[PDB]
């Protein structure tokens, strides 16, 4: 009954769509981008990549057991952290750049320290409390870190203590992606149930429900304003959900695409968003017109991850060919 | 759970769309990806 | 361009690249295998036999050849979201127990369904599968004490050991739809120890030789 | 009359150069083709490209003009380069055969130790042999190669006959191994096994037959002529057209080796499709 009431309320609140408002807005037009830098240091597939706070250093994890921190200017390597477990599915970069995180099939989001008196990278913490393969553990501050597991749960961890403070439960399918808001006050998580849960860090409980997809969802990214986020699924129909409207707004679908999506990201102003499909091509979807404005090529097998700099100066994408392409 | 979640300040969806459009047009000048930055000030040259 | 710090950074990058390349070369010349099966079908028994909380990586050394076995059955989850990462494995080791009729979680049907799903996976088209049958003795007593009609409504025949074993073997070999690309290697596991390792090594060598011949176009 | 043959020769060298350049470019620009065997194939393509760019045009000019107008200084360089490049191209086939034999019959070595240094050493050895076959005559109106009996026999045995047997034996062993591997309700299994066995046997037989027969029928006549003519001074009235065709068969092999080794295999044409 309550679900029916919520559905009726959201349907009633749906008086108009963004298409009508954006109809008079001129399209962004053709966005031409070319690979201006090529980083070839990895030797196996890579599934994660995160930009730095200064828009200079970025961290990427691969399946060969090595993590490389690259310089976006000189295409040089500053560090190389070997991994005890060769299976890593995610990575994160600390806001201050003092710590790094890595997680994968092993139920651990290991924490690595970059700056030390000795000057040699070493293991900082080993958070091992989950019972399933990890999906995405992201830093909140230098003291707190969230974790997404493959056993329908998400927990908040304190770095120094090592014991989780809060645990989230209620999912039926394993959660695949996790994104943090700019203010680090709340976050939203997605699961294979074709639904997403909004979670509040301070209190530690769910707030509101999103549905609409027919298959699993693989990626989520918050709008720069922080009041909306876009969800990608295996049906090739990305959906944008607003934390204010609490209802689906538009769909990014095209008959020419039948393959799913892997990663999504937004721009600095949120006018355009990136999408990494399984056709070794990234589509520069327009946030307003929901049209296709740019085509990116140069990947052999598949695009696994992509992220935009905080300054918006450039965007980096990762593929299963161990090649990182820096687009601008 | 749902009882407290229901009680929330409800604003028009069109208001949210207008706010999103305003945010998009507010910072459109500072988008290097949107407007092609010339190689003079582009650090990728 | 005439900067000492730039030269130092380039030297550091070159050293890092050298370390990465040498480590990758070291880690390339080692075979990677996969282990799949039910929770209590004898997988851990096989692991113990060969060597005597997620992925359990165990290293073997047999006749100058290193094997990496990834026991993924420790953690249970949706196979679609972590099975694609195991592409390129030389072979897949499948463990199923003959004496699974008494235990009901039906078990034989679930094992056959799992085998059919994994074998016909899009990521394992070129991957060879090694099938191991465990606890043959217990199966012998079970057939001597129980009929074979309960498990197979569509099968009727003599309640003998060799014929039943052959029937099970061929029925398992019939699940696969494609046969020209991959070849399944069935084996009988007994109290012996070296036989299993020898069979695994022979299967890996045969797979490597056949892959080389295919690359050469002679197979 | 001259133009009729000149156009055909121009087309021959043009297509040979195009094929070799395409093979080299595809190998260079592809990161998935950086294999040990592909390195040998690329070295063979480079040698064939050198043959097509340096030697073939001057040979065609000599063929069409029927005389050497570039002088003895150029004749010596032409002869030396022809001998060196042809020997290097011939020995690359045997090097590839040895690499395939090692890969097939020694899987342990393939898995453990097979690095690009092996291909580099093989290429260096082939080039060293080619040089050793080209410098001796220099250190010892027709631009004819030296016809000394001892030098002739030594060069022929070091260029064709030695690799001929070292290649026949290797592919014989490879065929035996392939046959051993292939050979090792009831109606369905029996028919499937029979079909698979017959198809695989036909495939391997066809591949080996093509590989050996092309090389044989394209080189053996030339070396037979080279080994027979200098030892019979009394009888040298052979038809000119037959000799010209036999000599040009070796040059024409330049555009055949990449087709046999590079274009036929599914991965290389897939790379061509990807780049195209
Ligand atoms: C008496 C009656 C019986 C005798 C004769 C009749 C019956 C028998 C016929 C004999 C065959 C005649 C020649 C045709 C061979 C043929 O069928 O080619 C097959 C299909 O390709 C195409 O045809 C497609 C063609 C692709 C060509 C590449 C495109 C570019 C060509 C121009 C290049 C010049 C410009 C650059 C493939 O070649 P294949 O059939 O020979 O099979 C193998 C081949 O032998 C191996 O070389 C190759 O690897 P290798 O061992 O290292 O050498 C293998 O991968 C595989 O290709
Ligand atoms: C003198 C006449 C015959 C022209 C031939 C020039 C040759 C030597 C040129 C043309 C193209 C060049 C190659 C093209 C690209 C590669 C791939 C690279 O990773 C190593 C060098 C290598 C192999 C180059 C070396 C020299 C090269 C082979
Ligand atoms: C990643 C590295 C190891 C790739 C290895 C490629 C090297 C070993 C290969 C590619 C092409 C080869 C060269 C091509 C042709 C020539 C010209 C000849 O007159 C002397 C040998 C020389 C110079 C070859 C030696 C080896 C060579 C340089
Ligand atoms: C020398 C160059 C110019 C011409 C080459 C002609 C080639 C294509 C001819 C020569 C003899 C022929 C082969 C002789 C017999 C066999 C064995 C048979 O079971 C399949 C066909 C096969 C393999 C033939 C294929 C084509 C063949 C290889
Ligand atoms: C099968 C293909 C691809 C390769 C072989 C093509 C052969 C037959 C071609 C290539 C060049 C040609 C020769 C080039 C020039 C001469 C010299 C002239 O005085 C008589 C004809 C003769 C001898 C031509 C006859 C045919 C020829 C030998
Ligand atoms: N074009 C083939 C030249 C060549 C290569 N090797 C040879 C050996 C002997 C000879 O007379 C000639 C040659």
């Amino acid at each position: 009954q309550l679900k029916n009431q919520i559905r009726d309320a959201r349907k009633a609140c749906a008086d108009a769509t963004l298409s009508q408002i954006t109809n008079n807005i001129d399209p962004v037009g053709r966005i031409q981008m070319r690979t201006r830098r090529t980083l070839r240091g990895h030797l196996a597939k890579i599934y994660a990549m995160h930009w730095g706070t200064d828009s200079r250093l970025l961290v990427s994890a691969s399946q060969d057991g090595k993590l490389i921190i690259w310089d976006s200017y000189t295409t040089n390597k500053v560090h190389a952290i070997p991994l005890r477990s060769s299976w890593v599915m995610t990575c994160a970069y600390a806001p201050s750049g003092n710590y790094v995180a890595c997680g994968g099939l092993d139920n651990i989001c290991s924490i690595y320290n970059l700056k030390t008196r000795e000057g040699n990278v070493r293991v900082s913490r080993e958070l091992a409390g989950h019972t399933g393969y990890l999906s995405c553990c992201r830093f909140l501050d230098d003291n707190q870190i969230v974790t997404s597991s493959g056993d329908t749960t998400c927990a908040l961890w304190d770095i120094e203590t090592g014991q989780q403070t809060t645990t989230f439960t209620g999912h039926t399918g394993d959660v695949m992606s996790l994104s943090l808001a700019p203010d680090t006050r709340l976050f939203v998580s997605g699961a294979c149930d074709a639904s997403a849960k909004l979670w509040d860090v301070r209190e530690g409980m769910c707030r509101q429900t999103f549905t609409g997809h027919e298959s699993d969802i693989n990626a989520i990214c918050f709008f720069p304003n922080g009041n909306a986020f876009a969800t990608g699924s295996d049906d090739a129909t990305c959906r944008l959900f607003d934390l204010r409207a609490d209802q689906e707004l538009m769909t990014y679908s095209h008959d020419n695409i039948i393959c799913g999506i892997t990663s999504v990201s937004f721009s600095k102003s949120g006018r355009l968003l990136l999408a990494g499909y399984d056709d070794f091509n990234c589509n520069v979807w327009d946030a307003l017109k929901a049209d296709r404005a740019g085509v990116l090529a140069g990947h052999d097998n598949r695009v696994s991850c992509l992220g935009v700099t905080d300054d918006g100066m450039a965007v980096a994408t990762g593929s299963w060919d161990s090649f990182l392409k820096i687009w601008n | 759970q749902l009882k407290m979640e229901a009680n929330i300040d409800r604003i028009k969806v069109s208001k949210a769309a207008a706010d999103l459009m305003a945010y998009c047009e507010a910072h459109a000048k500072e988008d290097p990806l949107l407007t092609p930055v010339p190689a003079s000030e582009n650090p990728f040259r | 361009t005439l900067s000492a710090e730039d030269k130092a950074a380039v030297e550091r990058s070159k050293m890092i690249d050298r370390n990465l390349r040498e480590d990758g070369e070291k880690a390339a010349r080692e075979v990677k295998l996969l282990l799949l099966g039910a929770g209590e079908s004898g997988k851990n028994t096989i692991v113990k036999q060969m060597k005597i909380t997620g992925i359990v990586e165990t290293h073997f050394t047999f006749k100058d050849l290193h094997f990496k076995m990834f026991d993924v059955g420790a953690q249970r989850s949706e196979r679609k979201k972590w099975i694609h990462c195991f592409e390129g494995v030389t072979a897949i080791i499948f463990c199923v127990a003959l004496s699974d009729y008494d235990l009901v979680l039906n078990r034989m049907h679930a094992s056959m369904k799992l085998f059919d799903s994994i074998c016909n996976n899009k990521w394992f088209t070129d991957t060879s599968i090694i099938l191991f049958l465990n606890k043959k003795d217990l199966f012998e007593e079970k057939i001597k004490k129980s009929p074979l009609t309960i498990c197979y409504p569509e099968y009727a025949g003599s309640n003998t050991y060799e014929e039943a074993a052959a029937y099970i073997q061929c029925q398992f070999e019939d699940l696969n739809k494609r046969k020209d690309t991959k070849e399944i290697y069935t084996h009988f596991t007994c109290s012996t120890d070296t036989k299993n390792v020898q069979f695994v090594f022979d299967a890996v060598t045969d797979v490597i030789i056949k892959n080389n011949l295919k690359d050469c176009g002679l197979f | 009359y001259q133009v009729i043959t000149s156009l055909l020769l121009g087309t021959l060298i043009f297509c040979a150069v195009l094929g070799n350049a395409c093979v080299v470019a595809a190998i260079a620009l592809e990161r998935s083709l950086q294999n040990v065997a592909n390195y040998l194939i690329g070295s063979l393509a480079v040698t064939d490209l050198m043959v097509s760019v340096l030697v073939l045009p001057m040979a065609a000019l000599y063929q069409v003009l029927n005389k050497w107008t570039l002088g003895q200084v150029t004749c010596d360089l032409f002869i030396a380069l022809d001998v060196l490049c042809c020997t290097s191209s011939i020995w690359h086939l045997c090097a590839i055969a040895l690499d395939r034999y090692w890969a097939i019959t020694d899987p342990i070595d393939y898995v453990n130790k097979r690095t690009p240094r092996r291909a580099a050493a093989l290429i260096s050895l082939t080039w060293l042999i080619g040089f050793l076959i080209s410098i001796p005559p220099m250190l010892g109106d027709a631009c004819t190669i030296s016809k000394d009996h001892g030098y002739t026999i030594y060069s022929t045995f070091g260029a064709f006959y030695i690799p001929l047997l070292l290649m026949l034996v290797l592919y014989g062993r490879i065929f035996r191994a392939a046959r051993f591997r292939i050979r090792k309700k009831n109606e369905r299994n029996a028919e499937a096994k029979r079909k698979m066995a017959l198809a695989r046997e036909r495939k391997t037989v066809k591949t080996l037959g093509i590989i050996m027969g092309t090389f044989i029928l394209c080189w053996l006549p030339f070396f037979i002529v080279a080994l027979v003519l200098p030892f019979c001074e009394s009888s040298c009235h052979m038809p000119t057209l037959l000799g010209a065709i036999i000599n040009w068969l070796g040059y024409s092999n330049s555009l055949l080796n990449p087709v046999i080794y590079a274009y036929f295999n599914k991965d290389f044409q897939n790379a061509f499709k990807k780049i195209i």
